[PDB]
């Protein structure tokens, strides 16, 4: 790809909507990794 | 016919055409000719 | 993740209580609760 259609295609992905998750990073000590489990909702609200 | 943003400086048609002139034969070079004739009508004409 | 509530037990103590321990467990019954989470009796479950 190139710069047109690199931009374009950047903006029609833009047109669509999605939803985004905001972390707020900050030093540990030490490198690592983390992972994103979300929780539906049950009959008894316990994250199942 | 002019906001084509395939590549920031190739044409539309240019592909086309020197694909038409890539072959040797006479029959295919029609055959790979007359679409550009077509698409430029089918372009500039619009649908009145 | 189904769980259902089960029972009651009451502890009676004081400030001024002199320390109390049995000498044996105690029996509560439960069958009513495991019945209606519909897990058999000699199933398991927490």
């Amino acid at each position: 790809w190139t710069i047109p259609q690199l931009e374009e295609v950047l903006k029609r992905q833009r047109a669509q909507d999605r939803l985004f998750a905001g972390f707020l990073l900050h030093n540990i000590g030490t490198s690592a990794d983390v992972q994103l489990f979300i929780c539906v909702a049950t009959g008894n609200g316990e994250r199942n | 016919l002019f906001s084509d943003p395939e590549r920031g400086e190739e044409s539309f048609f240019y592909r086309q055409i020197l694909l038409a002139f890539e072959q040797r034969d006479y029959c295919n070079f029609e055959v790979q000719y007359e679409v550009t004739h077509n698409a430029i009508h089918s372009w500039i004409g619009g649908t009145s | 993740s189904h769980c259902e509530f089960a029972g009651d037990i009451f502890i009676l103590g004081g400030a001024n209580e002199m320390p109390w321990e049995f000498n044996l467990p105690y029996h509560f019954d439960i069958s009513k609760a495991v019945e209606h989470l519909g897990k058999k009796l000699n199933g398991d479950y927490v």
